[PDB]
RNA sequence: ACUCUGGUUUCUCUUCAGAUCGCAUAAAUCUUUCGCACUAAAGAUUUCCGUGGAGAGGAACAACUCUGAGU
Protein backbone atom coordinates (compact mmCIF):
# COMPACT_ATOMS: atom_id res chain seq x y z
CA UNK A 1 0.00 0.00 0.00
CA UNK A 2 2.71 1.99 0.87
CA UNK A 3 4.48 1.50 -2.16
CA UNK A 4 1.76 2.47 -4.36
CA UNK A 5 1.13 5.38 -2.43
CA UNK A 6 4.92 6.88 -3.06
CA UNK A 7 4.78 6.07 -6.51
CA UNK A 8 1.57 8.20 -6.87
CA UNK A 9 3.82 10.43 -5.29
CA UNK A 10 6.38 10.50 -7.30
CA UNK A 11 4.53 11.48 -10.43
CA UNK A 12 4.74 8.09 -11.99
CA UNK A 13 1.10 7.05 -12.25
CA UNK A 14 -1.71 9.29 -12.34
CA UNK A 15 -4.18 9.40 -9.06
CA UNK A 16 -6.68 7.35 -10.80
CA UNK A 17 -4.08 4.57 -11.13
CA UNK A 18 -3.43 4.90 -7.45
CA UNK A 19 -7.24 4.67 -6.55
CA UNK A 20 -7.45 1.41 -9.13
CA UNK A 21 -3.93 -0.08 -7.66
CA UNK A 22 -5.35 -0.04 -3.94
CA UNK A 23 -8.73 -1.34 -5.43
CA UNK A 24 -6.46 -4.24 -6.91
CA UNK A 25 -4.41 -4.57 -3.30
CA UNK A 26 -7.42 -4.98 -1.27
CA UNK A 27 -9.02 -7.28 -3.74
CA UNK A 28 -6.31 -9.64 -4.33
CA UNK A 29 -4.33 -9.71 -0.95
CA UNK A 30 -4.30 -13.73 -1.75
CA UNK A 31 -2.82 -13.64 -4.78
CA UNK A 32 -0.29 -10.89 -4.01
CA UNK A 33 -0.02 -11.60 -0.13
CA UNK A 34 0.60 -15.47 1.22
CA UNK A 35 -1.68 -14.56 4.05
CA UNK A 36 -3.81 -17.92 3.86
CA UNK A 37 -1.36 -20.49 4.96
CA UNK A 38 -0.45 -19.11 8.03
CA UNK A 39 -4.07 -19.26 9.47
CA UNK A 40 -6.45 -20.32 7.84
CA UNK A 41 -9.23 -17.81 9.00
CA UNK A 42 -8.07 -15.23 6.66
CA UNK A 43 -9.53 -17.06 3.59
CA UNK A 44 -13.03 -15.46 4.66
CA UNK A 45 -11.86 -12.21 4.83
CA UNK A 46 -10.26 -13.04 1.23
CA UNK A 47 -13.64 -14.55 0.05
CA UNK A 48 -15.27 -11.14 1.55
CA UNK A 49 -13.26 -8.87 -0.38
CA UNK A 50 -14.22 -10.48 -3.99
CA UNK A 51 -17.42 -11.02 -3.60
CA UNK A 52 -17.17 -7.13 -2.63
CA UNK A 53 -15.65 -6.97 -5.89
CA UNK A 54 -18.25 -8.95 -8.07
CA UNK A 55 -20.70 -6.37 -5.88
CA UNK A 56 -19.03 -3.25 -7.07
CA UNK B 1 4.61 17.72 25.66
CA UNK B 2 4.33 19.43 22.55
CA UNK B 3 4.63 18.46 18.76
CA UNK B 4 8.49 18.88 18.05
CA UNK B 5 9.64 19.52 14.01
CA UNK B 6 9.63 16.68 11.77
CA UNK B 7 13.33 16.84 10.75
CA UNK B 8 14.20 15.76 14.44
CA UNK B 9 12.27 11.90 13.93
CA UNK B 10 13.82 12.05 10.11
CA UNK B 11 17.07 12.42 11.42
CA UNK B 12 16.49 9.54 14.23
CA UNK B 13 15.41 7.24 11.80
CA UNK B 14 18.51 8.62 8.92
CA UNK B 15 20.99 7.14 11.97
CA UNK B 16 19.42 3.60 12.70
CA UNK B 17 20.37 -0.58 25.84
CA UNK B 18 18.76 -2.89 23.52
CA UNK B 19 15.59 -3.76 26.22
CA UNK B 20 14.46 0.08 25.21
CA UNK B 21 14.18 -1.02 21.33
CA UNK B 22 12.82 -4.39 21.94
CA UNK B 23 10.46 -3.40 24.27
CA UNK B 24 8.97 -0.86 21.65
CA UNK B 25 9.07 -3.20 18.89
CA UNK B 26 6.46 -5.02 20.63
CA UNK B 27 3.60 -2.63 19.60
CA UNK B 28 4.58 -3.07 16.05
CA UNK B 29 0.62 -4.77 14.55
CA UNK B 30 -0.80 -1.11 16.34
CA UNK B 31 1.87 0.70 14.07
CA UNK B 32 0.69 -0.94 10.87
CA UNK B 33 -3.06 -0.39 12.26
CA UNK B 34 -2.96 3.25 13.26
CA UNK B 35 -1.02 3.48 9.40
CA UNK B 36 -3.67 1.65 7.36
CA UNK B 37 -6.38 3.62 9.16
CA UNK B 38 -5.20 6.43 8.51
CA UNK B 39 -4.94 6.01 4.57
CA UNK B 40 -5.19 9.31 2.88
CA UNK B 41 -9.06 9.72 0.68
CA UNK B 42 -8.51 9.57 -3.54
CA UNK B 43 -9.70 13.20 -2.71
CA UNK B 44 -6.73 14.19 -0.64
CA UNK B 45 -3.36 14.41 -2.34
CA UNK B 46 -1.30 15.18 0.88
CA UNK B 47 -2.75 14.00 4.37
CA UNK B 48 -0.26 15.41 7.50
CA UNK B 49 -1.30 13.20 10.22
CA UNK B 50 -0.02 13.51 14.20
CA UNK B 51 2.38 10.94 14.77
CA UNK B 52 4.25 9.18 18.45
CA UNK B 53 7.75 8.04 17.22
CA UNK B 54 9.96 6.20 20.09
CA UNK B 55 12.57 8.50 20.98
CA UNK B 56 15.07 5.76 19.20
CA UNK B 57 12.84 5.08 15.70
CA UNK B 58 11.76 1.42 16.47
CA UNK B 59 8.07 1.97 15.81
CA UNK B 60 6.23 5.51 14.74
CA UNK B 61 2.31 4.78 15.57
CA UNK B 62 -0.18 7.31 13.62
CA UNK B 63 -1.58 9.54 16.81
CA UNK B 64 -5.32 10.12 15.15
CA UNK B 65 -8.62 8.26 14.14
CA UNK B 66 -9.84 8.53 10.70
CA UNK B 67 -13.03 10.72 12.10
CA UNK B 68 -15.56 11.80 8.97
CA UNK B 69 -19.45 13.15 9.19
CA UNK B 70 -21.29 10.45 7.56
CA UNK B 71 -23.18 12.45 4.74
CA UNK B 72 -20.25 14.06 3.70
CA UNK B 73 -17.87 10.96 3.06
CA UNK B 74 -20.63 9.16 1.38
CA UNK B 75 -21.14 12.05 -1.10
CA UNK B 76 -17.18 12.81 -0.99
CA UNK B 77 -17.30 8.99 -2.22
CA UNK B 78 -20.48 9.11 -4.35
CA UNK B 79 -18.40 11.87 -6.22
CA UNK B 80 -15.61 9.30 -6.58
CA UNK B 81 -17.97 7.02 -7.72
CA UNK B 82 -19.00 9.50 -10.72
CA UNK B 83 -15.42 10.63 -11.49
CA UNK B 84 -14.11 7.47 -11.29
CA UNK B 85 -16.87 6.02 -13.54
CA UNK B 86 -16.22 8.99 -16.18
CA UNK B 87 -12.24 8.31 -16.15
CA UNK B 88 -12.69 4.84 -17.31
CA UNK B 89 -14.92 5.25 -19.95
CA UNK B 90 -12.53 7.57 -21.27
CA UNK B 91 -9.58 6.00 -20.88
CA UNK B 92 -9.95 2.77 -23.19
CA UNK B 93 -6.17 1.77 -22.28
CA UNK B 94 -6.37 2.09 -18.49
CA UNK B 95 -2.99 1.11 -17.23
CA UNK B 96 -2.77 -0.47 -13.63
CA UNK B 97 0.44 0.07 -12.01
CA UNK B 98 2.96 -2.72 -11.59
CA UNK B 99 1.12 -5.14 -9.32
CA UNK B 100 4.71 -5.58 -6.83
CA UNK B 101 5.76 -1.71 -6.92
CA UNK B 102 9.25 -1.46 -6.87
CA UNK B 103 12.13 -3.90 -7.16
CA UNK B 104 11.51 -6.86 -4.60
CA UNK B 105 15.31 -5.96 -2.85
CA UNK B 106 14.82 -2.15 -4.28
CA UNK B 107 16.47 -0.14 -1.04
CA UNK B 108 13.13 1.53 0.41
CA UNK B 109 12.81 5.55 -0.74
CA UNK B 110 13.89 8.67 1.48
CA UNK B 111 11.19 11.22 1.78
CA UNK B 112 13.43 13.94 2.44
CA UNK B 113 15.10 12.68 -0.86
CA UNK B 114 12.59 12.31 -3.28
CA UNK B 115 8.96 12.72 -2.34
CA UNK B 116 9.80 15.95 -0.25
CA UNK B 117 10.34 18.40 -3.18
CA UNK B 118 7.82 16.25 -5.69
CA UNK B 119 4.69 17.92 -5.73
CA UNK B 120 1.22 15.72 -6.01
CA UNK B 121 0.45 15.76 -9.87
CA UNK B 122 -3.79 16.01 -9.37
CA UNK B 123 -6.43 14.52 -7.31
CA UNK B 124 -9.57 12.78 -8.44
CA UNK B 125 -11.87 15.47 -6.93
CA UNK B 126 -15.24 15.93 -9.10
CA UNK B 127 -15.54 19.62 -10.41
CA UNK B 128 -18.41 21.09 -8.63
CA UNK B 129 -20.53 23.52 -10.66
CA UNK B 130 -20.91 26.86 -8.17
CA UNK B 131 -24.64 27.64 -9.04
CA UNK B 132 -25.59 24.43 -7.23
CA UNK B 133 -23.22 23.39 -4.67
CA UNK B 134 -22.30 27.07 -3.27
CA UNK B 135 -22.80 25.99 0.75
CA UNK B 136 -20.36 22.87 0.02
CA UNK B 137 -18.17 24.25 -2.61
CA UNK B 138 -15.32 25.78 0.09
CA UNK B 139 -14.71 22.48 1.75
CA UNK B 140 -16.29 19.55 0.47
CA UNK B 141 -12.53 18.34 -0.48
CA UNK B 142 -10.47 19.30 2.44
CA UNK B 143 -8.45 16.41 4.95
CA UNK B 144 -11.97 16.99 7.28
CA UNK B 145 -14.06 19.64 5.90
CA UNK B 146 -15.50 21.75 8.95
CA UNK B 147 -12.85 20.98 11.51
CA UNK B 148 -11.84 25.02 12.53
CA UNK B 149 -15.48 26.17 12.13
CA UNK B 150 -16.55 25.88 15.57
CA UNK B 151 -20.76 26.23 14.56
CA UNK B 152 -20.73 23.49 12.55
CA UNK B 153 -18.79 20.81 14.46
CA UNK B 154 -18.24 20.80 18.12
CA UNK B 155 -14.92 21.95 17.94
CA UNK B 156 -10.42 20.14 17.36
CA UNK C 1 12.69 -15.55 24.69
CA UNK C 2 14.94 -14.93 22.26
CA UNK C 3 16.63 -12.19 24.55
CA UNK C 4 16.77 -14.40 27.89
CA UNK C 5 20.42 -13.23 28.81
CA UNK C 6 22.01 -9.80 27.29
CA UNK C 7 23.43 -6.68 28.02
CA UNK C 8 21.15 -6.56 30.98
CA UNK C 9 21.65 -2.75 33.46
CA UNK C 10 19.79 -0.38 35.08
CA UNK C 11 18.68 1.14 31.92
CA UNK C 12 17.15 -2.34 30.97
CA UNK C 13 15.46 -2.96 34.20
CA UNK C 14 13.50 0.95 34.02
CA UNK C 15 12.52 -0.24 30.55
CA UNK C 16 11.25 -3.25 31.55
CA UNK C 17 9.27 -1.60 34.50
CA UNK C 18 8.19 0.38 32.38
CA UNK C 19 6.42 -1.63 29.37
CA UNK C 20 5.43 -3.98 32.51
CA UNK C 21 3.63 -1.33 34.09
CA UNK C 22 2.29 -0.25 30.58
CA UNK C 23 0.80 -4.13 30.34
CA UNK C 24 -0.75 -3.75 33.49
CA UNK C 25 -2.54 -0.12 32.72
CA UNK C 26 -3.84 -2.01 29.37
CA UNK C 27 -5.07 -4.81 31.65
CA UNK C 28 -6.62 -2.57 33.81
CA UNK C 29 -9.70 -2.43 31.42
CA UNK C 30 -11.32 -5.30 32.48
CA UNK C 31 -8.98 -6.53 35.27
CA UNK C 32 -11.40 -6.63 38.01
CA UNK C 33 -14.51 -8.66 36.44
CA UNK C 34 -12.17 -10.53 34.45
CA UNK C 35 -10.00 -11.58 37.89
CA UNK C 36 -13.46 -12.19 39.73
CA UNK C 37 -14.41 -14.63 36.59
CA UNK C 38 -11.19 -16.40 36.90
CA UNK C 39 -11.28 -17.02 40.83
CA UNK C 40 -14.93 -18.63 40.34
CA UNK C 41 -14.22 -20.49 37.84
CA UNK C 42 -10.77 -22.37 38.95
CA UNK C 43 -12.85 -22.39 42.21
CA UNK C 44 -15.28 -24.26 40.56
CA UNK C 45 -13.48 -26.71 38.28
CA UNK C 46 -11.54 -27.73 41.43
CA UNK C 47 -14.72 -27.80 43.26
CA UNK C 48 -16.30 -29.89 40.88
CA UNK C 49 -12.99 -32.22 39.48
CA UNK C 50 -10.81 -32.68 41.91
CA UNK C 51 -7.38 -33.80 41.30
CA UNK C 52 -5.83 -37.41 42.64
CA UNK C 53 -3.04 -36.14 44.83
CA UNK C 54 -6.09 -33.96 46.37
CA UNK C 55 -8.25 -36.85 46.56
CA UNK C 56 -5.53 -39.07 48.19
CA UNK C 57 -3.79 -36.49 50.08
CA UNK C 58 -6.33 -37.46 52.75
CA UNK C 59 -5.31 -40.91 53.21
CA UNK C 60 -1.68 -39.93 52.46
CA UNK C 61 -1.92 -37.53 55.57
CA UNK C 62 -3.64 -40.08 57.67
CA UNK C 63 -0.69 -42.56 56.60
CA UNK C 64 1.90 -40.63 58.58
CA UNK C 65 0.93 -42.37 61.51
CA UNK C 66 2.94 -45.29 61.26
CA UNK C 67 5.77 -46.67 63.22
CA UNK C 68 9.61 -47.14 61.48
CA UNK C 69 8.99 -51.03 62.68
CA UNK C 70 6.14 -51.62 61.06
CA UNK C 71 7.44 -50.73 57.71
CA UNK C 72 10.18 -53.38 57.49
CA UNK C 73 7.10 -55.82 59.16
CA UNK C 74 5.50 -54.98 55.28
CA UNK C 75 5.33 -58.99 53.69
CA UNK C 76 5.36 -59.99 50.14
CA UNK C 77 2.41 -61.26 47.69
CA UNK C 78 4.28 -65.15 48.09
CA UNK C 79 1.66 -66.27 50.07
CA UNK D 1 -40.56 -26.00 -13.97
CA UNK D 2 -43.99 -27.99 -12.68
CA UNK D 3 -41.61 -30.85 -12.44
CA UNK D 4 -39.93 -28.75 -10.01
CA UNK D 5 -42.88 -27.95 -8.25
CA UNK D 6 -44.26 -30.86 -7.76
CA UNK D 7 -41.27 -32.47 -6.86
CA UNK D 8 -40.99 -29.42 -4.02
CA UNK D 9 -44.91 -30.48 -2.90
CA UNK D 10 -43.86 -34.05 -2.41
CA UNK D 11 -40.66 -33.23 -0.94
CA UNK D 12 -42.02 -30.97 1.68
CA UNK D 13 -45.50 -33.66 2.50
CA UNK D 14 -42.93 -36.76 2.44
CA UNK D 15 -7.62 -29.47 2.05
CA UNK D 16 -8.19 -26.66 -0.64
CA UNK D 17 -7.89 -23.11 -0.22
CA UNK D 18 -10.66 -22.24 -2.25
CA UNK D 19 -10.67 -18.32 -3.36
CA UNK D 20 -14.21 -18.01 -5.30
CA UNK D 21 -17.10 -19.28 -4.21
CA UNK D 22 -19.01 -22.94 -5.84
CA UNK D 23 -22.19 -21.91 -8.11
CA UNK D 24 -23.97 -24.85 -6.19
CA UNK D 25 -23.96 -22.41 -3.29
CA UNK D 26 -26.45 -20.27 -5.63
CA UNK D 27 -30.09 -20.17 -4.03
CA UNK D 28 -33.27 -18.04 -6.09
CA UNK D 29 -33.50 -21.16 -8.04
CA UNK D 30 -36.87 -21.00 -8.05
CA UNK D 31 -39.47 -22.98 -10.22
CA UNK D 32 -42.43 -20.30 -9.36
CA UNK D 33 -42.56 -17.37 -12.46
CA UNK D 34 -43.54 -14.96 -9.53
CA UNK D 35 -40.61 -15.54 -8.32
CA UNK D 36 -38.17 -16.30 -11.04
CA UNK D 37 -38.98 -12.94 -12.53
CA UNK D 38 -39.87 -10.44 -10.25
CA UNK D 39 -41.56 -7.45 -11.30
CA UNK D 40 -38.44 -5.10 -10.52
CA UNK D 41 -39.13 -1.44 -8.36
CA UNK D 42 -40.39 2.03 -10.49
CA UNK D 43 -39.93 4.55 -7.79
CA UNK D 44 -42.53 6.59 -9.54
CA UNK D 45 -40.44 6.64 -12.61
CA UNK D 46 -38.32 9.00 -11.02
CA UNK D 47 -35.72 6.61 -8.05
CA UNK D 48 -32.86 4.37 -9.41
CA UNK D 49 -31.13 1.93 -7.62
CA UNK D 50 -27.88 2.83 -6.43
CA UNK D 51 -24.44 2.60 -8.43
CA UNK D 52 -25.80 1.92 -11.94
CA UNK D 53 -25.58 3.81 -14.62
CA UNK D 54 -28.43 6.46 -14.44
CA UNK D 55 -28.88 6.61 -18.36
CA UNK D 56 -28.98 2.81 -18.74
CA UNK D 57 -31.67 2.92 -16.07
CA UNK D 58 -33.67 5.34 -17.97
CA UNK D 59 -32.85 3.68 -21.14
CA UNK D 60 -34.39 -0.08 -19.59
CA UNK D 61 -36.87 1.58 -17.60
CA UNK D 62 -40.33 -0.04 -17.93
CA UNK D 63 -41.58 3.32 -19.66
CA UNK D 64 -44.93 2.85 -18.03
CA UNK D 65 -44.90 6.55 -16.33
CA UNK D 66 -44.07 7.91 -19.30
CA UNK D 67 -47.22 6.52 -21.17
CA UNK D 68 -48.75 8.15 -18.04
CA UNK D 69 -47.36 11.59 -17.96
CA UNK D 70 -48.07 11.78 -21.76
CA UNK D 71 -51.53 11.08 -21.09
CA UNK D 72 -52.18 13.13 -18.37
CA UNK D 73 -49.89 16.42 -18.59
CA UNK D 74 -51.73 18.90 -19.55
CA UNK D 75 -50.67 20.73 -22.84
CA UNK D 76 -48.10 24.08 -20.62
CA UNK D 77 -46.68 20.84 -18.47
CA UNK D 78 -45.79 19.34 -21.74
CA UNK D 79 -44.46 22.70 -22.80
CA UNK D 80 -42.78 22.88 -19.27
CA UNK D 81 -41.26 19.44 -19.58
CA UNK D 82 -40.20 20.03 -23.12
CA UNK D 83 -38.14 23.03 -22.32
CA UNK D 84 -36.11 21.21 -19.12
CA UNK D 85 -35.45 18.35 -21.32
CA UNK D 86 -34.53 20.61 -24.24
CA UNK D 87 -31.78 22.70 -21.45
CA UNK D 88 -31.02 19.22 -19.95
CA UNK D 89 -30.09 17.80 -23.12
CA UNK D 90 -28.41 20.71 -24.22
CA UNK D 91 -26.07 20.70 -20.84
CA UNK D 92 -25.47 16.97 -21.49
CA UNK D 93 -24.37 17.34 -25.12
CA UNK D 94 -22.15 20.15 -24.12
CA UNK D 95 -20.26 17.34 -21.34
CA UNK D 96 -20.17 15.05 -24.11
CA UNK D 97 -18.40 17.46 -26.50
CA UNK D 98 -16.23 18.43 -23.53
CA UNK D 99 -15.43 14.71 -23.47
CA UNK D 100 -14.23 13.44 -26.14
CA UNK D 101 -12.01 10.51 -27.56
C1' A E 1 -38.91 46.24 31.59
C1' C E 2 -33.57 45.99 35.98
C1' U E 3 -29.75 42.08 38.94
C1' C E 4 -26.96 36.56 39.87
C1' U E 5 -25.03 31.40 38.81
C1' G E 6 -24.65 27.76 35.10
C1' G E 7 -19.69 29.32 29.69
C1' U E 8 -17.20 27.28 25.32
C1' U E 9 -12.66 24.84 23.35
C1' U E 10 -8.88 21.39 24.23
C1' C E 11 -5.49 17.92 27.27
C1' U E 12 -5.10 14.17 31.01
C1' C E 13 -6.70 10.91 35.13
C1' U E 14 -10.40 8.01 37.67
C1' U E 15 -15.09 5.35 37.63
C1' C E 16 -19.62 3.41 35.77
C1' A E 17 -21.80 1.90 31.44
C1' G E 18 -26.78 -4.55 28.37
C1' A E 19 -26.95 1.69 25.38
C1' U E 20 -27.44 -0.41 18.09
C1' C E 21 -21.81 1.29 24.98
C1' G E 22 -20.58 0.56 17.88
C1' C E 23 -27.14 2.87 12.62
C1' A E 24 -19.89 -0.71 12.52
C1' U E 25 -17.68 -5.26 13.16
C1' A E 26 -12.62 -8.69 14.16
C1' A E 27 -9.27 -12.44 16.70
C1' A E 28 -8.30 -16.24 20.23
C1' U E 29 -9.76 -20.26 23.84
C1' C E 30 -13.02 -23.96 25.76
C1' U E 31 -17.25 -26.86 25.52
C1' U E 32 -21.22 -28.98 22.37
C1' U E 33 -23.13 -30.78 17.71
C1' C E 34 -23.49 -33.73 13.61
C1' G E 35 -19.38 -34.15 9.44
C1' C E 36 -14.48 -37.35 8.48
C1' A E 37 -13.88 -28.10 10.53
C1' C E 38 -11.04 -21.38 6.62
C1' U E 39 -14.33 -23.34 3.17
C1' A E 40 -19.53 -25.11 10.30
C1' A E 41 -23.15 -24.05 13.30
C1' A E 42 -24.44 -23.54 18.83
C1' G E 43 -22.99 -21.95 23.95
C1' A E 44 -19.42 -19.45 27.05
C1' U E 45 -15.02 -16.69 28.35
C1' U E 46 -11.29 -13.32 27.10
C1' U E 47 -8.27 -9.90 24.30
C1' C E 48 -8.01 -5.97 20.76
C1' C E 49 -10.43 -1.82 17.36
C1' G E 50 -13.28 3.38 20.31
C1' U E 51 -17.12 5.31 22.18
C1' G E 52 -20.76 7.16 25.69
C1' G E 53 -22.04 9.05 31.25
C1' A E 54 -20.14 11.13 35.66
C1' G E 55 -16.16 13.22 38.50
C1' A E 56 -11.36 15.34 39.21
C1' G E 57 -7.12 18.00 37.49
C1' G E 58 -4.47 20.99 33.91
C1' A E 59 -4.66 25.67 30.10
C1' A E 60 -7.12 28.38 26.07
C1' C E 61 -10.29 32.66 25.62
C1' A E 62 -15.36 34.25 26.48
C1' A E 63 -17.90 36.41 30.16
C1' C E 64 -24.46 36.94 30.29
C1' U E 65 -27.49 34.67 23.88
C1' C E 66 -29.77 30.78 26.20
C1' U E 67 -31.36 27.76 30.83
C1' G E 68 -33.38 30.11 34.45
C1' A E 69 -33.47 32.11 39.25
C1' G E 70 -33.79 36.92 42.13
C1' U E 71 -37.74 40.86 40.05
Amino acid sequence: VVDSHVQYRLGNVDAFQLADGLQYIFAHVGQLTGMYRYKYKLMRQIRMCKDLKHLI
Amino acid sequence: KEDMPPEHVRKIIRDHDKRVYLGALKYMPHAVLKLLENMPMPWEQIRDVPVLYHITGAISFVNEIPWVIEPVYISQWGSMWIMMRREKRDRRHFKRMRFPPFDDEEPPLDYADNILDVEPLEAIQLELDPEEDAPVLDWFYDHQPLRDSRKYVNGS
Amino acid sequence: SLFSSGPYEKDDEEADAIYAALDKRMDERRKERREQREKEEIEKYRMERPKIQQQFSDLKRKLAEVTEEEWLSIPEVGD
Amino acid sequence: DKSKELHAIKERYLRKFVFEWDASEDTSIDYNPLYKERHQVQLLGRGFIAGIDLKQQKREQSRFYGDLMEKRRTLEEKEQEEARLRKLRKKEAKQRWDDRH
